[PDB]
């Protein structure tokens, strides 16, 4: 449950994002893959090296979703609707694995926010992330 | 288990840039903002109603320091970490009950707060070697709940 | 997010669960205690052994919480209001601490429901469990 | 790490009423219909469309038999599971890709099915032996992942 504080902290961080959305979005992923190597296995079909085309694409896609939530954070099941039965019938993502992506995202924020990754805002994206999650596990 | 020799290498060339004595007083603070279940340990640190007031707190970075000081401690015998723990662990285990899910949450606030101090130079391959270590520290400090 | 199916399974196993509702909660308690003693510590002025009158006290209390959120399934967070405030400001409950008291019910139930524990039916309780959890945990 | 003789009494004694082949089929088919994402994993199963599908597949039964025997094999050599369980890691681990979490998820499904099935036999103490074992297990298996 997002306070109204958490709203604006994560909308204020995440406008702070700008134009580098789908690129830290793709570096997450990386971080993702080398930090827990059991993720890859949901992408036989992207290479996943440094630089890949396919994850920078991923990435983009990634980071449009979560704007997506972002815009719509007061309704966020509605918003996220087609990706949760994307991850839980057709992909069957292990819930585990949001929590780690959900980790990358963080890490990414703060390396790249300087300036806007306080705890406090660290704490509201934490949350953010986990709704999100939340929404996206929902129909298994 | 074991890190790589590129992995030793990444962390311990991050390592000697960290202050020791303020990484680790904003990493148990952002734990206990973060995570505020967390803050049921530490009743007796005082004040702890706002991030400020946690993040200030005097008890909070003094005791981040000792927590920090026996990770930095840990990275000095990477080999056996059970046996390097053990102390803590039964401590942590026996005496203050604490959910060792807590061990992987501050393992991985240590590591949001390397990202925001080392910005770009906390690449992926080094957050992976870092991860490697945050979960063996937290894997040696459970093993007494086993 | 429960299903209309769920939420039918929910009321028929709970519904069959009648006069012992107070007896589960009691005997979820002490299997959570024996198997997860780090759970103990959250009740230092409760006499935990077998028979005791505060478990018992106390199961009934968990028991009729559950029983409220099973009777306002669909505004559980409205319903369980007072209780979230409880368990995250006052009492401090490790999230973890729910999936385990959570396992114990389940458990409980298996062990009394021998013709109402059903996979389907052990599926839609695992997941009103897990969200009766989100709600209990979600002010923090 | 270690039973106390109760608790190996409790263990022993009732998995000797345990049907092994049934005991297996039910937990898996458990697993497969309260996490359905681990379903993932079995895509050559066949039909897991519904419930009793997943239940009544011939596929599941066979191989939560499978999975049991290697428990059932487990409880006879309860001093080192980490030698015991290595095959099974490094498959598990290192080809399979299956979250660790996923062990105790299906040691947790085990728990209610011997519940299910034993009914008041199935004691807070007898559960709390019974806990320790699929913690074990689950951890040896884990141990590739370290
Ligand atoms: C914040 C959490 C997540 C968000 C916002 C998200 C977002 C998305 C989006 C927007 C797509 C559609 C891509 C497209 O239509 O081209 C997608 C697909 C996909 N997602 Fe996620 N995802 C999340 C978590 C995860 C996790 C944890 C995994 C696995 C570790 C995962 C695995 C996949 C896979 C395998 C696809 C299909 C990719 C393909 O086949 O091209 N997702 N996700
Ligand atoms: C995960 C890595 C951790 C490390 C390396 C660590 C390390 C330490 C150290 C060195 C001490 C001082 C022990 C002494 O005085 O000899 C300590 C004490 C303490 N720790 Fe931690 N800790 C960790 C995690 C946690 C967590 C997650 C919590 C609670 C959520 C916690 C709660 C406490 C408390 C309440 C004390 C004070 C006990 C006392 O001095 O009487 N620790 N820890
Ligand atoms: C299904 C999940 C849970 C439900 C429905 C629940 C329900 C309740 C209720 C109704 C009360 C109020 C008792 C009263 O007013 O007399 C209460 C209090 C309390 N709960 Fe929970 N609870 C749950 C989970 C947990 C867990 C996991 C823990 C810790 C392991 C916990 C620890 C406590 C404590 C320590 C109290 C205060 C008891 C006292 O001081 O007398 N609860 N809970
Ligand atoms: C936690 C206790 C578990 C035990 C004791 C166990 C045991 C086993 C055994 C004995 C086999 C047969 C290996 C062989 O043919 O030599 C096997 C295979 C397999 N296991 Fe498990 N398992 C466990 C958990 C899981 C879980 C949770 C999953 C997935 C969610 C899983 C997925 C698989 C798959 C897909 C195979 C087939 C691999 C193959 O034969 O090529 N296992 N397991």
């Amino acid at each position: 449950v997002l306070s109204p504080a958490d709203k604006t902290n994560v909308k204020a961080a995440w406008g702070k994002v700008g134009a580098h959305a789908g690129e830290y979005g793709a570096e997450a992923l990386e971080r993702m893959f080398l930090s827990f190597p059991t993720t890859k296995t949901y992408f036989p079909h992207f290479d996943l090296s440094h630089g890949s085309a396919q994850v920078k694409g991923h990435g983009k896609k990634v980071a449009d979703a979560l704007t997506n939530a972002v815009a719509h954070v007061d309704d966020m099941p509605n918003a996220l609707s087609a990706l949760s039965d994307l991850h839980a019938h057709k992909l069957r993502v292990d819930p585990v694995n949001f929590k780690l992506l959900s980790h990358c995202l963080l890490v990414t924020l703060a390396a790249h926010l300087p300036a806007e990754f306080t705890p406090a805002v660290h704490a509201s994206l934490d949350k953010f992330l986990a709704s999100v999650s939340t929404v996206l596990t929902s129909k298994y | 288990v074991h890190l790589t020799p590129e992995e030793k290498s990444a962390v311990t060339a991050l390592w000697g840039k960290v202050n020791v004595d303020e990484v680790g007083g904003e990493a148990l603070g952002r734990l206990l903002v973060v995570y505020p279940w967390t803050q049921r340990f530490f009743e007796s640190f005082g004040d702890l109603s706002t991030p400020d007031a946690v993040m200030g707190n005097p008890k909070v970075k003094a005791h981040g320091k000792k927590m920090l000081g026996a990770f930095s401690d840990g990275l000095a015998h990477l080999d056996n970490l059970k046996g390097t723990f053990a102390t803590l662990s039964e401590l942590h285990c026996d005496k203050l009950h604490v959910d060792p899910e807590n061990f992987r949450l501050l393992g991985n606030v240590l590591v949001c707060v390397l990202a925001h101090h080392f910005g770009k130079e906390f690449t992926p391959p080094v957050q992976a070697a870092y991860q490697k270590v945050v979960a063996g520290v937290a894997n040696a400090l459970a093993h007494k709940y086993h």
